[PDB]
């Protein structure tokens, strides 16, 4: 035996260490066959449109269109005001603003108090 | 690369892949030639010990301990051929690869130079224009109903036939176009 | 007027003529690289004259020639500082660039865009000369950013390669992290000293505060690839070997150190920033040497050597010895440029192979490269009376004889050990054994360009230290008296490194094999810094910038608040108001109700 | 050329529309799995494995060799985050936790030891450097109209 | 000032009486001549202003914007020549009429000695842009975009009008000169707070402010190329010009009232820069980059120092030129590929090298590479902000880093790598497109030689 490899989100499990590939059953082989069949049908359609001498443009990709549409225009109709969504929206959209406001307000209050007290030493400060 | 993939890898394919990978990483560890030869003979003797095994369940229990051992001792910086997918010149010359259709957009003054080349080019284009209309029918009649099951293409079976979908394989730019 | 002033400006000006002729006919021919090389050689021999004048009398000038915009009490002008640092660094950089271009005419011969490569090399040289001679912070920033853009363009020279583009963007990212501190320093100096000019900054800051110096230190760490911001320099080896030898080895990467040298009157008045500089340099030199001693790519080993040398320069700055740091810059230029040139010769002779496991006995197969690499390694490790001796020996003596951190001193000594170790690693694995390259032997050194370009820097690496050290005036008090053992510390540490690394390398011939340790794994994957820090932050940034900023706020909530709420409210109000069944019974009942309300409400 | 029925829709609730959505994305019904039905606008879009494009087979003949994609296959929601120019998830020789521990251990020990060396510095058996004229009072800041206290240096 | 206004009006009869195949040539020639004429307003004074008459006056804040506005029309005509080729003569003439009307409204808006006249022309500009977007836009979302672009604006602009007339009832005048000379402090009151908000929000929504910026990606993605050019180059700068003009009567209430807008801008510039990193659309990416730059301009105007105003002027001019160039490059790609998706057409440096050089220069100037005027404005604003508070340097540096990141990401995605195999309709770039890019970029690098021309009245 040897020390174990532990996968993570950003360092995934290697293919050759998966228990899944070594559990072969007829349903698994059938699923692999159908996956290869789908990929081969798509490849045949693409190459048929690709090798055509009469085609003179972009081969339109429905998968890319679906990707861009889902990323951009399908978000709001599928939005639902949810405790998770509401809390994350409020946090990520308001908390930074108030955090930065507090920081800058404290900094400028300290600076203003110092300049009123005269102990700031602003010599040679001509450009603002 | 050139050959089409299958739905799955068999057991002996997995064993041979592990053998090649282990020997490559062993020679990465064993820099010198004689040391590598010695330890490679040891590795081969270790592989062929279970060569005649008939219990497939026990054989699959094997190769799993073997791949775990490989991952433990896999030389985190293996040697890679420079043009291989991890090498130092893997995609170095892709910026010099230009498609063949770009020549269609050359100015006539540019095509005035190299007249023989362009004449051969229209020869090729006519060949493609006829062969394609024949190839579509050939592929249509040869393909099982319900779509292809494997992404393998048939050869030319008649006399004047050309292999279907041959154009973009035959007219590859070059390995070193410039 | 005085000749000294005219010569300094003419060097920089005639460096730009091939760029003007880049649109002419010569740029379309095969004579353009030779034209650029000849121009650079003429600029070098012309710049040798102000160096002689300074060596004779010490002539110093400021040339504020063109008045650019004036901002109320702040005046901005094109001004050049021609002090000792400028008039000493310009000839060295020009000499190195001349050798590099002559080497490139042999190395990049089959490249279709070789004129563009030389045009690019010249543009980098011009930007670096702008950086070095700048008298104000805006001009220095111009050079700062120009060298960065040129490095981005030259790393991603093969733009069809994904890794080259990744490395170029990496360099840009880390240098922008440093640019934050650069811009902070500019803002502070303008707000408090009312100038970006160096004379007014020195005059008005008798005791410089922490903030501007910390900004300068952050900029220097970014551009010299110190420990926090180090990986981009080894990642930059994606570019062609001449680019690695010129930019990322000896000229551009010292820029950050040069910045700290340029502001040394203010640095010497602050103890905290000095201590931070010293500690950063010590950890950088140790960590990069530790990563180097276990690498298999030869260019990676030389890049890690460069990073360790830069860390040593930062240590010298941190012990308040800026002139010695400048001298180290000048010496390292020579011998590290020759080191990369030898590496590129090996790579070309072995069909673009960079792994040392696949190069064997080249001691006899190609002997001029062998002797040049031996001389360069002896200069780098520090061999008495060579170019690296006159700087590194004094560096180690000064660090020993000073009131410093004990940890920084220890790390510097261990880094010297590791320098000897990776030098002997390169020699042993690339020249001493049996051949391990493919059977078709294409080994060939017989090209006048390669031989001449390498031998010029070889003569430099042999004699330049003696000549320069004996010609410059003394800028510091010497360390005349030392304990005998503490005088011999550098040599004994170097010998210990040589012997121990040679002994550990000789065991690879034994017929026994064992799996590596955790220390080896840590050293080989670069402390795992590139892994974690290039996967954890980036992902968490990118994911966030799509999940929260783009979808959650911009596409959902900012949309929900103003426009969607207005649309919903108006839609409901319209549906309520307009939906009347047309029954005048209800209309006149409403009329009666409003009549009585008007009677009971407004009087 | 894309019809109204070929665009992403709302989260599928029934097995029939689940199968229809799996058909839309050119993938098996068994392999199809939408994102969990929360307020986020994922709707009806496959949740593909979170692997990077660097983990895809480089020896397969892709239609887009540099991106390692085929023409008709479904695209991961975060494709532009995994493009071999950006974050990748490829397995490493050492575990992520082990690398984090070692890198963290090294950095923390270095910082602690630099602090310790600050507490316990190094120097030589010498006294302060001596300068002649009142420690160069006039040459370091000046103020000649004050006549500071003289400092006399000891001959030994 | 009529020597510029009258030729612009004469552009209309000249357009409508032109031959069917002579409209573009004549319009371009005479627009270039009008630009040359307008170039003589750059001779400004260190004294008050160039007060031509009771109705129009010129300033060193007004003159650079006027020159940019005049220079933009010929470029818009060149860019629109291509996609409007299959169009009827009457509709091409109507498009050119919309462009000329927009120029006339902008020219009169920027001089406009009166605040009510400024408001009237400032809102008159809203009509031709709306028609251009909703009529000659390609997608079905253009109508929606127009609606947004309209109502947002009016949501801010109706209160301003009320405040404006209110001011004249108390002051007695809305002339900029009398307003400036007779300014009196604004007390810290609820009435004065709401007057301040009414005065500010109209110009704040048009920058746009980070919270109110949703209309901009819609309008830019949906508009034709000339519409995008004029929106990014000139129409966004109306808010900056108006704020600089009107903040003279809002003191000292600006010190307290500026905090929410300052926080919104300093955080939203980071937010929009990060948004640019994950964007599948070129036009949307360029729009978000514009939002970030205008956030920096808002910070500059709110800080309200001499260096802030100089940096704001320089950044407005520089961003106008750079964003117009970026939109033109993206449109040249779109007219070939018809997709507008960044990931689709790749490796274009190998197929179109000179256009790759144009892309590189535009990305470098968007990245604020010194000594470009982009960086001059950036650095002046950053220094003013540092004096305002030393902690702003964190957000400014982060914004600079993210800006470099997405600029080079956009360059590398489209120009580097391997070409897409199935795209074979990529033709060599036309002389018209190369000349368009050159006419965008050479003025920027010339302006860096004489920066005081674009540094405003506080120079
Ligand atoms: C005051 C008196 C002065 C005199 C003092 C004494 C003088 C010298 C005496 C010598 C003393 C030791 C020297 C031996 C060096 C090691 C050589 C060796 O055996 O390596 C093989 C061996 C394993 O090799 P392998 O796995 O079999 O490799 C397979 C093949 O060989 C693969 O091989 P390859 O072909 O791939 O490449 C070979 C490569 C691969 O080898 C490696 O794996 C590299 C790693 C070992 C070398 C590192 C040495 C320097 C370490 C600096 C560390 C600084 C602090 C870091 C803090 C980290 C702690 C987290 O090795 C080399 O290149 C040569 C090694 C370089 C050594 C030569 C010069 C350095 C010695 C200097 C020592 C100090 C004197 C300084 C002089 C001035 C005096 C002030 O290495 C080790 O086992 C490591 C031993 C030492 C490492 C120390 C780090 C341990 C940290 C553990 C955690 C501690 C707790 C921390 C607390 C945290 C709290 C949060
Ligand atoms: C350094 C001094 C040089 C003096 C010589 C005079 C140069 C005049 C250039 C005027 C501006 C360029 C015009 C833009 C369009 C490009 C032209 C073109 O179409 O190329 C086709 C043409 C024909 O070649 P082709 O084979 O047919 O085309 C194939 C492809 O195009 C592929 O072409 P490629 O692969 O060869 O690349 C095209 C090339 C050209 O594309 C570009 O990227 C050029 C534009 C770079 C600027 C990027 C924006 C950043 C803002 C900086 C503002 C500087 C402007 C200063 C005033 C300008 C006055 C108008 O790109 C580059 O080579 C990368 C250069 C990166 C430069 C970064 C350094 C910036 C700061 C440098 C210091 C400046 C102030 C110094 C102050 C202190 C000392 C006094 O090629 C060229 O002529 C290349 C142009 C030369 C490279 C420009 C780099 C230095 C010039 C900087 C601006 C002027 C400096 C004034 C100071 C003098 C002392
Ligand atoms: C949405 C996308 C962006 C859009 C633009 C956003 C920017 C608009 C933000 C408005 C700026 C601030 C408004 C008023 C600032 C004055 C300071 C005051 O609010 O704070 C305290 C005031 O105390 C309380 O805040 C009283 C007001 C509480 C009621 C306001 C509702 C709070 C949250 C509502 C936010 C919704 C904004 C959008 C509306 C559609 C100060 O204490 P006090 O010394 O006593 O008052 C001094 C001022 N005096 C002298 C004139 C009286
Ligand atoms: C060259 C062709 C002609 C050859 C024969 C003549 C030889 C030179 C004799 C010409 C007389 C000198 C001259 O031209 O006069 C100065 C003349 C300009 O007139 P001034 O009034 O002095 O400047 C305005 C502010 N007072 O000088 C010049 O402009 C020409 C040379 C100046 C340098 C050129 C600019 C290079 C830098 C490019 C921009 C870089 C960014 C901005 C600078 C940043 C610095 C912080
Ligand atoms: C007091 C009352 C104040 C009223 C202020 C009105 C603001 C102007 C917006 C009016 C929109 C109301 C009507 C409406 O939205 O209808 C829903 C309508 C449905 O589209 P239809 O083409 O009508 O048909 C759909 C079915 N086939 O939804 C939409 O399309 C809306 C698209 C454009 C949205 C415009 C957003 C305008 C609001 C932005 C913020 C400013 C609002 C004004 C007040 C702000 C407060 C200071
Ligand atoms: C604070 C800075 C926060 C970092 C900003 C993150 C921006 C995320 C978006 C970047 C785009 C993604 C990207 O660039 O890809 C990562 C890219 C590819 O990875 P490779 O290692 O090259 O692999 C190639 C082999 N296949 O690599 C990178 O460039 C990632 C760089 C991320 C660095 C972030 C960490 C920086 C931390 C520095 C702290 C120390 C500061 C120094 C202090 C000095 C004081 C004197
Ligand atoms: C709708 C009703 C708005 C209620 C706001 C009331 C403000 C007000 O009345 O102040 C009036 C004030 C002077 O006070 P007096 O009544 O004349 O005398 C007081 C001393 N005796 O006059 C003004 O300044 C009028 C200015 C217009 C008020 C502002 C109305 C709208 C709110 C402010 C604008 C902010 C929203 C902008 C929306 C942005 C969307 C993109």
């Amino acid at each position: 035996s040897f020390p174990k490899y532990k996968p993570s989100r950003l360092a995934t499990l290697p293919a050759t260490l998966d228990p899944a590939e070594y559990d072969i059953s007829p349903e698994t082989r059938k699923a692999q066959a159908e996956r290869l069949a789908i990929r081969s049908r798509l490849k045949r359609e693409y190459l048929l449109q690709y090798n055509d001498p009469n085609r003179l443009g972009v081969i339109e990709d429905p998968a890319l269109i679906r990707w861009t549409y889902a990323r951009s225009a399908n978000i709001y109709p599928n939005f639902r005001p949810t405790p998770k969504t509401s809390l994350l929206g409020a946090l990520f959209g308001i908390g930074p603003l108030f955090f930065w406001y507090y920081v800058f307000k404290t900094d400028r209050d300290k600076k203003e108090k110092l300049i009123q007290e005269g102990k700031l030493d602003q010599t040679f400060n001509i450009s603002y | 690369a050139f050959s089409a993939p299958a739905a799955y890898l068999t057991h002996q394919q997995k064993v041979l892949r592990l053998y090649k990978r282990a020997l490559r990483h062993l020679e990465s560890w064993c820099v010198h030639r004689d040391k590598y030869r010695y330890f490679a003979c040891l590795m081969r003797a270790r592989f062929d010990e279970h060569k005649n095994e008939k219990d497939m369940v026990k054989a699959t229990q094997l190769l799993r301990q073997a791949e775990e051992e490989f991952w433990y001792g896999q030389h985190p910086q293996p040697y890679i051929f420079p043009e291989s997918p991890g090498g130092t010149s893997y995609e170095r010359y892709e910026c010099y690869k230009v498609p063949e259709w770009c020549l269609d957009d050359w100015h006539p003054s540019e095509k005035a130079m190299y007249p023989d080349y362009f004449a051969k080019r229209e020869q090729w284009k006519r060949l493609r224009r006829e062969s394609w209309e024949r190839e579509v029918k050939q592929l249509q009649e040869e393909t099982p109903p319900g779509g292809p099951r494997t992404e393998a293409l048939p050869p030319a079976r008649k006399e004047g036939d050309l292999p279907p979908l041959w154009w973009h394989i035959v007219t590859r730019p070059r390995e070193r176009p410039m | 007027m005085n000749p000294f002033a005219s010569l300094t400006l003419t060097t920089l000006t005639i460096l730009t003529i091939p760029i003007m002729m880049s649109n002419s006919n010569i740029y379309k021919t095969n004579l353009y690289p030779n034209y650029v090389k000849t121009t650079v050689s003429y600029a070098f021999t012309l710049s040798l004259v102000p160096l002689l004048m300074f060596m004779h009398t010490g002539q110093e000038m400021i040339i504020s020639n063109w008045h650019w915009m004036t901002l109320q009490t702040v005046e901005l002008s094109l001004s050049f500082k021609m002090d000792y640092f400028s008039v000493m660094f310009i000839p060295v950089a020009l000499f190195v660039t001349w050798s590099i271009m002559e080497f490139s005419m042999w190395y990049m011969h089959s490249d279709p865009f070789i004129n563009r490569f030389f045009k690019y090399l010249l543009l980098f040289l011009i930007t670096m000369m702008i950086l070095v001679t700048a008298n104000n912070l805006f001009q220095l920033f111009i050079g700062w950013e120009g060298v960065g853009i040129m490095s981005f363009l030259l790393i991603g020279w093969w733009h069809g390669r994904t890794d080259a583009n990744t490395a170029a963007l990496q360099a840009i990212l880390y240098n922008r992290i440093g640019d934050i501190g650069f811009v902070l320093s500019m803002a502070w100096f303008l707000t408090h000293s009312n100038a970006w000019d160096l004379q007014q900054i020195f005059m008005l800051n008798n005791e410089c505060p922490n903030m501007p110096l910390i900004g300068l230190l952050l900029a220097a760490a970014g551009k010299s690839a110190q420990f926090g911001l180090h990986p981009w320099l080894p990642s930059a080896m994606e570019g062609p070997t001449p680019v690695s030898a010129l930019l990322h080895s000896s000229t551009m990467v010292v820029a950050g150190v040069f910045l700290l040298i340029r502001f040394y009157p203010l640095m010497e008045t602050n103890k905290l920033v000095q201590t931070m500089t010293l500690c950063l340099g010590a950890i950088t030199t140790l960590f990069t040497a530790l990563c180097a001693i276990t690498q298999n790519d030869i260019k990676k080993i030389v890049a890690f050597s460069t990073s360790s040398q830069l860390g040593l320069m930062m240590v010298t700055i941190g012990i308040n010895q800026p002139h010695l740091a400048f001298l180290h810059i000048c010496m390292h230029a020579f011998f590290k440029a020759m080191l990369f040139m030898c590496s590129g010769s090996i790579i070309h002779s072995l069909n673009d192979e960079q792994d040392i496991r696949k190069m064997g006995g080249l001691y006899k197969a190609m002997p001029f490269t062998t002797t040049a690499l031996i001389i360069g390694s002896l200069a780098l490790t520090g061999m008495p009376y060579l170019t690296g001796f006159y700087s590194k020996d004094l560096i180690i003596e000064a660090v020993n004889m000073s009131y410093t951190n004990a940890w920084a001193l220890l790390m510097t000594l261990i880094a010297t050990s590791l320098t000897a170790a990776y030098s002997t690693r390169i020699i042993f694995f690339a020249f001493l054994g049996k051949p391990r390259f493919p059977p078709l032997v294409l080994i060939n050194e017989n090209n006048p360009l390669l031989i001449n370009s390498i031998k010029r820097l070889l003569i430099g690496s042999i004699f330049a230290g003696f000549i320069i050290s004996n010609n410059i005036p003394p800028m510091t008090v010497p360390n005349t008296t030392m304990p005998l053992y503490m005088k011999m510390t550098a040599l004994i540490v170097t010998i210990m490194g040589f012997m121990l690394a040679l002994e550990l390398n000789n065991t690879t011939y034994y017929l026994k094999f064992k799996y590596p340790s955790q220390t080896y794994k840590f050293s080989n994957m670069l402390g795992y810094y590139p892994s974690i820090m290039h996967r954890l932050p980036t992902y968490h940034n990118l994911s966030m910038s799509q999940k929260s900023a783009s979808s959650l706020l911009d596409l959902i909530w900012l949309e929900t608040i103003l426009p969607k709420t207005t649309s919903f409210i108006q839609m409901k109000m319209s549906i309520m108001v307009s939906n009347q069944k047309g029954l005048i019974k209800l209309y006149f009942l409403s009329f009666l109700i409003t009549i009585m309300i008007s009677m009971t409400l407004f009087n | 050329h894309v019809t109204k029925d070929m665009f992403p829709g709302p989260y599928p609730k029934t097995p029939e529309e689940r199968a229809a959505a799996a058909k839309k994305y050119n993938m098996r019904v068994e392999d199809y799995e939408p994102y969990p039905d929360d307020g986020m606008g994922y709707g009806d879009y496959p949740k593909l494995p979170d692997r990077s494009q660097q983990e895809r087979d480089p020896w397969y003949d892709w239609d887009h060799p540099d991106l390692r994609l085929n023409w008709g296959e479904p695209i991961h929601w975060d494709l532009d985050m995994y493009i071999r120019n950006r974050v990748d998830t490829s397995p490493t020789p050492v575990s992520w936790n082990t690398m984090c521990k070692h890198l963290f251990g090294f950095v923390a020990f270095m910082l602690f030891m630099f602090w310790v060396g600050e507490i316990y510095p190094s120097y030589q058996p010498v006294g302060p450097k001596q300068y002649p004229y009142n420690d160069l009072y006039l040459e370091r800041g000046g103020d000649p109209t004050k006549e500071p206290e003289p400092v006399v240096h000891y001959e030994i | 000032m009529l020597k510029i206004i009258i030729p612009t009006t004469m552009l209309l009869p000249m357009t409508w009486m032109s031959k069917h195949n002579m409209i573009w040539i004549n319009a371009t020639v005479h627009s270039l001549l009008i630009s040359l004429i307008s170039l003589s307003l750059l001779n400004q004074l260190g004294e008050n202003s160039l007060n031509f008459s009771l109705t129009f006056f010129s300033d060193s804040l007004s003159a650079p914007l006027l020159v940019l506005t005049t220079w933009l029309l010929p470029l818009m005509l060149m860019a629109s020549q291509s996609h409007l080729s299959k169009e009827t003569t009457t509709r091409k003439k109507l498009y050119i009429t919309m462009l000329i009307l927009l120029q006339l409204f902008l020219i009169m808006t920027f001089t406009a000695t009166e605040l009510i006249l400024f408001y009237i022309l400032f809102e008159a500009t809203l009509v031709p842009t709306l028609i251009i977007i909703t009529r000659w836009g390609n997608q079905t979302e253009r109508l929606n975009a127009g609606l947004y672009f309209l109502f947002y604006t009016l949501a801010g602009s109706l209160p301003l009008l009320v405040a404006l007339v209110y001011i004249q009832n108390t002051t007695g005048s809305l002339n900029f000169l009398i307003i400036h000379y007779w300014s009196h402090p604004l007390s810290n009151s609820w009435s004065n707070i709401f007057m301040w908000l009414a005065c500010i929000m109209a110009f704040m929504v048009k920058m746009p402010l980070y919270g109110l910026h949703l209309w901009l990606p819609k309008a830019h993605v949906e508009a034709p190329i000339a519409g995008s050019m004029v929106l990014a180059a000139v129409l966004l700068k109306l808010g900056g010009y108006g704020m600089m003009r009107i903040t003279t009567i809002l003191n000292p209430l600006t010190n307290y009232m500026a905090y929410p807008f300052l926080m919104l801008s300093m955080w939203g510039m980071i937010m929009t820069s990060s948004i640019c990193l994950r964007q599948t659309d070129l036009k949307s990416l360029i729009a978000y980059s514009s939002v970030s730059h205008m956030a920096l301009v808002i910070v500059a105007i709110m800080i309200q120092t001499p260096w802030s105003f100089m940096g704001a002027t320089a950044l407005m001019i520089a961003h106008g030129l750079t964003s117009s160039m970026l939109f033109c490059l993206a449109n040249t790609n779109y007219e070939r590929v018809h997709s507008r998706t960044m990931i689709l057409a790749r490796g274009l440096q190998t197929l179109l090298p000179l256009m790759a050089t144009w892309w590189l220069v535009a990305s470098l100037t968007n990245l604020a590479l010194p000594p470009s005027i982009n960086l001059i404005g950036e650095l002046f604003i950053i220094t003013a902000s540092f004096s305002w508070s030393n902690i702003t340097i964190i957000l400014m540096g982060m914004n600079m880093m993210i800006t470099a990141l997405y600029s080079l990401y956009m360059l590398i995605t489209t120009q580097r790598g391997k070409y897409t195999h199935h795209i074979n309709n990529i033709k060599p770039s036309f002389t018209r497109e190369n000349a368009l890019m050159a006419l965008h970029i050479l003025p920027l690098l010339l302006l860096t030689l004489n920066p005081k021309m674009i540094l405003g009245p506080l120079y």
